[PDB]
DNA sequence: CCAGGGCTGATCGTGCAAAAGTCGTGCCAGCCGTCT
């Protein structure tokens, strides 16, 4: 994973339970971006005719 | 010269879903003789989509009862089958006219494949043009080439139909476009296949450029005599037991063994035929020798009849295709190069040579003639012009259009 | 009791000539591009 600055104190509710508050500045810095190279394929079922 | 073998040596000219259909059909007969997922997805495609369309619309019990009727008698593949009259007819009714179905078969022509259910052509394509935005250039000269004068343009000639018609070769050409990006046959858009259509018999062994007599897969019929059954043979109560149960058992036997005789024969029958045709294959479609069922019956240790039987309905299949046996049959055709040709050859070089052309200048007989005899295959100009009218070819002379 | 002759169930041969389909190939008719 990666290191991140943490502070355990309740925000507006936000961190009520378990739900875990996240800057802006983590998506803006490209943080925990992962890329997913998904591939489907069409055959070619020759028929007869 | 038997009858009892007679046709025990007939049984196996035929394909092997037949054979396994009489097998069974005489595996009744002898009592000694023996061998979820239910989600099927359902869909739509124009007839339940066009379908779907007409209850969304505003339609009264009369017009809706109408609309299925057109909506269900539009062939799948484009446009309706039967005329418009013939619907008045289907409708049972004397007081409903043309009119009436006229507005109910005019407003489908509106739904989700514009042009669906229009019936002799012209009407589909112009209909396609009347959605079109009126501020386009081509609007007034397409529309008027397809109320009339359409049998010219589908002609090869267009000086003839713009001399008449009041058109330019500049303005009217363009207007052509429009015309040819316009699809007819709008009815196939929501239409779509999955089908198969596979057959295997004698496979291919690929060793070192070779596929031969390989193996038989799944194509002998379990035919083992019951034992079960057969204890009770000796045995017998009466007379009538007794004679019943040898002369089953003595027709098992005989029908094992015509089987079994069967099978051997095509088994390494299949290695002579396709060798004595070694061009066909390794290098291609063209290079192909004449064969005869008597020249192969002499080049194999056995009968014409005898290998004319085992050959027919036998599907081969070899990596490179898959081929019916009788279909390899071919004529003759002089050459004096070393070896005769066939006529299969003649047709896929005329192929071959007509998709590498001028597409502006089409190639000819005489000239496809002169190509032949320059790769040195001298045949007529008459066999070049029957494989070329046999295969569906256009004349080429009326393929030629505008570059 | 054993070998010779007659009876009979087993076991073969998967062949062969006859009538029709097929294309090499020549003949013949219709049609269009061009120069007269």
């Amino acid at each position: 994973g990666q290191n991140m600055r943490v502070a355990f104190m309740p925000w507006n509710g936000y961190n009520f339970e378990d739900s875990i508050l996240v800057s802006e500045r983590v998506v803006q810095e490209d943080r925990f971006t992962t890329i997913h190279i998904q591939e489907l394929a069409c055959v070619s079922r020759d028929t007869k005719l | 010269m038997t009858p009892q073998l007679q046709q025990a040596i007939r049984l196996l000219q035929l394909s092997t879903l037949e054979l396994q259909q009489e097998l069974q059909q005489a595996l009744e007969s002898n009592p000694l003789l023996e061998e979820p997922v239910y989600q099927g997805e359902t869909t739509q495609t124009l007839q339940d989509y066009l379908m779907w369309q007409v209850e969304l619309t505003p339609f009264t019990d009369t017009d809706r009862a109408i609309a299925t009727s057109i909506v269900d008698a539009v062939d799948d593949t484009g446009y309706l089958t039967i005329q418009i009259e013939d619907i008045v007819d289907s409708i049972g009714d004397d007081e409903i006219g043309l009119e009436e179905v006229e507005a109910v078969l005019k407003r489908i022509q509106r739904f989700d494949p514009v042009g669906v259910a229009a019936k002799d052509l012209r009407d589909c394509l112009l209909i396609q043009l009347s959605q079109f935005a009126k501020e386009t250039p081509w609007l007034e000269e397409a529309r008027l080439i397809i109320s009339d004068h359409l049998d010219l343009l589908a002609n090869h000639d267009f000086r003839t139909l713009m001399r008449v018609t009041r058109l330019k070769e500049e303005v009217l050409k363009e207007a052509v476009n429009l015309i040819q990006s316009l699809d007819p046959r709008p009815g196939q858009s929501i239409q779509t296949s999955e089908p198969e259509y596979v057959i295997p018999d004698v496979l291919v062994r690929k060793v070192s450029g070779r596929w031969t007599v390989e193996l038989n897969a799944d194509s002998i019929p379990r035919l083992k005599i019951n034992q079960q059954y057969a204890a009770m043979g000796n045995s017998a109560r009466n007379d009538a037991d007794g004679q019943f149960i040898r002369s089953n058992l003595q027709e098992a036997r005989w029908l094992i063994k015509s089987l079994e005789s069967r099978n051997d024969t095509l088994l390494r029958v299949s290695r002579c035929i396709v060798e004595q045709q070694q061009a066909f294959f390794e290098q291609g479609e063209e290079y192909m020798k004449p064969m005869v069922l008597a020249d192969i019956a002499q080049a194999v240790e056995m009968h014409e009849s005898t290998i004319s039987r085992v050959t027919t309905q036998k599907y081969l299949h070899s990596p490179r295709g898959i081929f019916e046996l009788k279909y390899f049959f071919s004529s003759h055709v002089n050459t004096e190069g070393g070896g005769e040709a066939s006529s299969t050859a003649i047709r896929a070089l005329v192929k071959k040579l007509i998709a590498a052309e001028n597409p502006a200048k089409p190639l000819s007989d005489s000239k496809l003639t002169s190509m032949l005899s320059e790769q040195g295959i001298m045949v007529a100009r008459r066999t070049v012009a029957k494989y070329r009218e046999s295969l569906s070819i256009p004349p080429s002379n009326q393929r030629k259009q505008l570059v």
